[PDB]
């Protein structure tokens, strides 16, 4: 639902690169392959962590809050 | 593309499929 | 005592055993029990 | 007046009476909570059986005859014919027939299952009594339905019941009073009524009346406050609750400026327009006390929006 | 349109989310126009009759039951709802 904090296989921290990855795709006009390498994700265990992630949090945030303060 | 009468390839068939599901969907028979 | 929340207008209500189950503001008939105010412990594993 | 035939579980060793007993459903054991001695083993839980309610039908076990995977119509017809020619079941069939008609009447008005259950129960309790022998069956069914609706806090009006069941008001009123007396008599013998049993209970009518007119829920709440405070005026307190509710609704209709004329409000609710306007004059002099303070304070409704004569 | 009548007799529009939570049936009402005509004639013995309209032809809407409505159908509330509208109604696009 949200970007994992650590790579499942080797434990590298990948939860602080989601926004950078999206920025590279949008503003830098880079393909997903080049963006992953620029972020320092070399082992393919880490690449699939960011490459195949589905951000379902955005869909959930569209619903109005159940309890508003 | 270049000519409006050139034959299509097998890759262009997926565009037709995409149009089909945009109009019908996956549960068209139930609703229809 | 108990504070309830409407499921359509998010209005916090207070209902008793005699009060009818319904929102007094918008008229909805679905109410969500409010989150407990007691702290809950969780393990980060 | 009969054999005891009662089993009480007590621990022989502890001898404390009454004993602390814990029923371990998972382990199927009954054990003394003090010494741990097991008092009984192999306890059973608490298809092949049918569940029936012995409050509307009492004790009456019967089985129907119908076609199976293979059957000839000759046997089914004659077997059904033989079953009908029974003297013991005839007495109860009249009560059962009454329940069937009550269910049809209740189901034709779109009422909850609780009402028909209450209505059927009321009929059974008041049936087979000497007092109810000269009254038409239609009056009895209508009175039971009205009682059933009252017990469910969804009480209807006399006119609403008279729309489906046709019985003149004189018999309707007399039957209802007799029926209420019967319930009171059997309530002391062994409850039946509460604050809802009160005849007026005008607050219950407002939600349905406004719904028929299609007004928003905000108007309904204002009318409820107006009707509740409407009982402080002696000149209106003695009026019929229907008129009190309708006139209160009419005051709120004009307060919020809904484009619905009195000619249709009285046509839909079957209330004379003159009565609505006649009651408005009495209700117009106490407008300041008949408007919710919070609604006026917020600014949604102002007392200057109500036309004055 | 889909609707539900409560115990007190108040009827309001019913949406799929409420029906699921309240264990209610998502259905609409059916109404039919009914015309009631009555004919009478003088039945002279041993002759065929000629029935004639006797100036009594009543002609109102009669409720005949509720029809369950399939979701995302022409009669459902979600057919005319956009993606934002579905989110407001707590429905998954
Ligand atoms: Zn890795
Ligand atoms: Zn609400
Ligand atoms: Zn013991």
């Amino acid at each position: 639902m949200i970007v994992p904090v650590r790579c499942f296989s080797c434990g590298k921290v990948v939860g602080d690169k989601w926004e950078s990855y999206l920025n590279l795709l949008q503003e830098d006009e880079l393909d997903e392959g080049t963006a992953l390498s620029r972020l320092g994700l070399k082992r393919y265990c880490c690449r699939r962590m960011i490459l195949t992630h589905v951000d379902l949090i955005e869909k959930f945030l569209r619903y109005n809050p159940l309890e508003k303060r | 593309f270049e000519d409006e009468s050139a034959p299509i390839t097998a890759e262009d068939s997926w565009a037709v499929i995409s149009a089909f599901f945009r109009e019908k969907g996956l549960v068209s028979q139930q609703l229809d | 005592t108990l504070k309830y929340i409407c499921a359509e207008c998010s209005s916090k209500l207070s209902l008793s055993r005699t009060d009818a189950v319904r929102c007094k503001d918008c008229g909805h008939r679905i109410l969500l029990k409010a989150r407990t105010k007691r702290l809950v412990q969780f393990e980060a594993r | 007046r009969g054999p005891n035939l009662n089993i009480v579980l007590t621990c022989p060793e502890c001898k404390v009476y009454p004993p602390k007993i814990v029923e371990r459903f998972s382990e199927g054991d009954v054990v003394c909570a003090l010494c741990g001695l097991v008092l009984s083993d192999k306890l059973v839980d608490t298809r092949v059986g049918e569940a029936s309610n012995p409050l509307l039908d009492g004790n009456n076990l019967s089985t129907r005859i119908g076609k199976g995977e293979t059957t000839d119509m000759r046997f089914t017809k004659e077997l059904n014919k033989a079953q009908g020619k029974n003297v013991m079941d005839k007495k109860d069939n009249e009560v059962q027939a009454a329940f069937a008609k009550i269910t049809m009447l209740c189901d034709a008005a779109e009422l909850p299952k609780i009402v028909k259950d209450c209505a059927k129960e009321a009929y059974k309790l008041c049936h087979d009594e000497k007092t109810l022998k000269g009254k038409s069956m239609e009056s009895i069914m209508a009175a039971s339905i009205l009682i059933g609706c009252r017990r469910a806090e969804v009480a209807r009006t006399f006119k609403e019941i008279q729309s489906l069941i046709h019985v003149k008001t004189k018999e309707f009123g007399k039957t209802l009073n007799i029926m209420k007396n019967i319930l009171r008599g059997k309530s002391e013998d062994g409850k039946i009524d509460t604050d809802n049993m009160s005849g007026a209970q005008n607050l219950t009518y407002i939600p349905r009346f406004c719904s028929h007119l299609g007004l928003p829920m905000q108007v309904t709440t204002s009318a409820e406050y107006t009707a509740k405070k409407c009982k402080e005026i002696k000149e209106i307190a003695g009026k019929s609750p229907i008129t009190i509710a309708v006139v209160s609704i009419y005051l709120n209709i004009l307060l919020f400026q809904i484009p619905i004329t009195a000619a249709k409000v009285g046509q839909t609710l079957q209330v004379t327009e003159g009565t609505i306007k006649s009651g408005y004059k009495i209700l117009y002099e106490h407008r300041d006390k008949l408007v919710d303070p919070q609604l006026i304070a917020n600014g949604v409704v102002s007392l200057d929006n109500l036309p004055g004569v | 349109k889909p609707m539900v009548n409560e115990s007190d007799g108040v009827t309001h529009a019913l949406y799929p989310q409420e029906a699921r939570l309240r264990n209610l049936t998502y259905s609409s009402g059916l109404f039919v126009d009914v015309k009631k005509r009555t004919y009478e004639a003088i039945d002279v013995p041993g002759r065929e009759l000629k029935y004639e309209l006797i100036a009594e032809e009543s002609e109102g809407k009669v409720f005949i039951g509720r029809l369950p409505i399939m979701l995302r159908s022409k009669n459902c509330y979600l057919s005319e709802a956009t993606e934002s509208d579905l989110y407001k109604l707590k429905e998954c696009p």
